[PDB]
């Protein structure tokens, strides 16, 4: 009605704990205002828990008890891109992580988003995708 | 016949925000499809009206004002704002009925050398009235004395450029940035979408 505006994510997939992860999101469209971008995640039965946010012009930066320090949003200088580095990774980061996008100058509350993007696996886990590199070597399997 | 929209959104340079553009309408259909596929990314804030419902409305008159700003001031692009391109450049009136499109231009307006040829102003004895212009380059008298057409101290030249580079950040990139506003004259019209 007065915004029309997608988001395209990248980034994701299995990794161990400790290691690091870079999503990103773009945006495109039209908006009413040069908004708020961020990410919400979601654990596997668990609801949807805001992760971080930043205004347009890479002036503030919000991020949630659970991964401050550990993660970090930036902003990319040529493409209308967010990223969010994510560092240490642990177990309890494994969720569907979601781009989210507010129409706001200012960003009171993480609660009436404007648009979201299409869920994006991350997994932290010593095991892996369920199937991916079937052939174990005995000598691996034994050391 | 098809209004010139295209002159104002893809015209080659955009002058200065002290000097701003001001483009008038007459006798053409104004179809707004047009604007939509201009940008990546840009912004469509509209006073009073909504950029959808917009495509049945009639009008008299709309002037489309263009220039270039930061990133960091397109903010101030709005009723109510204050700054020095809301008070020194480019004033919008409290009852300003219209729509404001600003997208990132650092493809066009940055240079790795770095463009400094786009200015705003820096001093003025009084804020700009609503719509008001000023293209005048005297020195501005900040203290005592007279400044003679000299500068020096409390005696500055009112212009002052951006640097705009590549590399910068978005909120000091430039911004393309085009005013609509709806004028009514008491009159018939030329500005109805199809």
């Amino acid at each position: 009605s007065s915004s029309a505006v997608q988001l395209q994510a990248s980034g994701g997939g299995f990794v161990q704990p400790g290691g690091s992860l870079r999503l990103s999101c773009a945006a495109s469209g039209w908006a009413e205002t040069f908004g708020h971008m961020g990410w919400f995640r979601q654990a596997p039965g668990k609801e949807r828990e805001f992760v971080s946010a930043i205004d347009w012009w890479d002036t503030v930066h919000y991020y949630a008890d659970s991964v401050k320090g550990r993660f970090t949003i930036s902003r990319d200088n040529s493409k209308n891109t967010v990223y969010l580095q994510m560092n240490s990774l642990r177990a309890e980061d494994t969720a569907t992580y979601y781009c989210a996008y507010w129409d706001m100058d200012y960003l009171q509350n993480s609660i009436p988003v404007d648009y979201w993007g299409q869920g994006t696996q991350v997994t932290v886990s010593s095991a892996g995708r369920a199937g991916e590199q079937k052939l174990i070597s005995e000598e691996d399997l034994n050391s | 016949n098809l209004c010139p929209f295209d002159e104002v959104f893809n015209a080659t340079r955009f002058a200065s925000v002290y000097a701003w553009n001001r483009k008038r309408i007459s006798n053409c259909v104004a179809d707004y499809s047009v604007l939509y596929n201009l940008a990546p990314f840009f912004t469509f804030k509209c006073y009073g009206v909504s950029p959808t419902k917009l495509n049945d409305l009639c009008f008299t008159n709309v002037y489309a004002d263009s220039f270039v700003i930061r990133g960091d001031e397109v903010r101030q692009i709005a009723p109510g704002q204050t700054g020095n391109i809301a008070d020194y450049n480019y004033k919008l009136p409290d009852d300003f009925t219209g729509c404001v499109i600003a997208w990132n231009s650092n493809k066009l307006d940055s240079k790795v050398s770095g463009n400094y040829n786009y200015l705003y102003r820096l001093f003025r004895k009084s804020n700009l009235k609503p719509f008001e212009r000023d293209i005048s380059t005297e020195i501005y008298q900040a203290g005592n004395k007279p400044c003679n057409g000299v500068a020096g101290f409390n005696c500055y030249f009112p212009l002052k450029s951006y640097s705009f580079r590549p590399t910068y950040g978005v909120g000091h990139q430039p911004y393309r940035v085009v005013v609509l506003s709806f004028e009514l004259l008491h009159a018939p019209a030329t500005v109805c979408g199809p």
